[PDB]
């Protein structure tokens, strides 16, 4: 979650919260060796 | 009889007062902490 597009998520969701009252987040699967987590293979949170 | 003034009319000075709340409005960004990080915290976020 050192990526920034799981603050970003975070932040998207709670201004939708606000104005039209939905919000929300996902999670997706990808593959990182830049910040690898077990098996270079992590899991990230997307933005919607 | 003589000259009178150029009285100005009175939709003149109502829309006046509609000109500068207009700007007044969102002259204010609304304050959660005095000077910084009050409704700026939106733009500061996403800029770190």
């Amino acid at each position: 979650m050192r990526h920034n597009t799981a603050k970003i998520a975070v932040n998207i969701a709670v201004r939708e919260q606000i104005e039209a009252g939905v919000g929300a987040w996902r999670l997706v699967t990808d593959y990182e060796d830049q910040s690898p987590t077990s098996n270079n293979q992590v899991i990230r949170r997307e933005p919607i | 009889a003589y000259y009178e003034n150029p009285e100005v009319p009175q939709a003149n000075a109502y829309m006046l007062e509609a000109a500068t709340s207009a700007v007044k409005e969102v002259a204010t960004l609304g304050v959660d902490t005095e000077a910084v990080n009050g409704g700026q915290v939106a733009f500061d976020t996403v800029n770190q």
